[PDB]
């Protein structure tokens, strides 16, 4: 199984 | 410093040892290409292809990943984005 | 403005297509994630799965592409990475 | 499968 993942960094 | 995780899919253990060879990187490479590197080719000795390493100080990034096989964490000013995929 | 191609392993059209969904991306979110998300999420439907998209003006990355799926590249002061897996 | 090492210029 596999999923989706959306990061900003905090700078 | 202590590392502080922003978002996790992963085991306890999994998680451990990639924060202590992330750690263990920061001792020895400054670039953070070379970081990512020596993290991600680890990783696909340890536990198997295929795995995708991003250091940084600024980026937004948007990625698939196995199920339990993703960390995204700070050490000291360094966000590390880590997973596996097929 | 015009792009700039850093490093590359893929065909002239499918770069051409991916430089195209990445600047109109830019002219519609303001966050580097969501600009890595309607990317990915496009080229996952056009193409096909898996595909992985970083978007910022810093970081080092060590990552796994399929043979003729990658593209390293600037518009302005943003760099994108983006490549595709199984 | 290939590999691909990067770095951003800032």
């Amino acid at each position: 199984n596999y999923a989706e993942s959306g990061i900003q960094t905090d700078l | 410093s202590t590392p502080i995780v922003k978002a996790s899919d992963i085991t306890d253990k999994l998680k451990e040892d990639i924060l202590t060879i992330s750690k263990d990187a920061l001792d020895k490479y400054q670039l953070e290409r070379d970081i990512a590197g020596t993290v991600k080719k680890q990783l696909d000795v340890k536990y198997g292809n295929t795995w995708h390493v991003i250091v940084g100080k600024n980026f937004g990034s948007y990625v698939t990943h196995e199920k339990g096989h993703f960390v995204y964490f700070y050490i000291g000013p360094l966000a590390f984005l880590v997973f596996k995929t097929a």
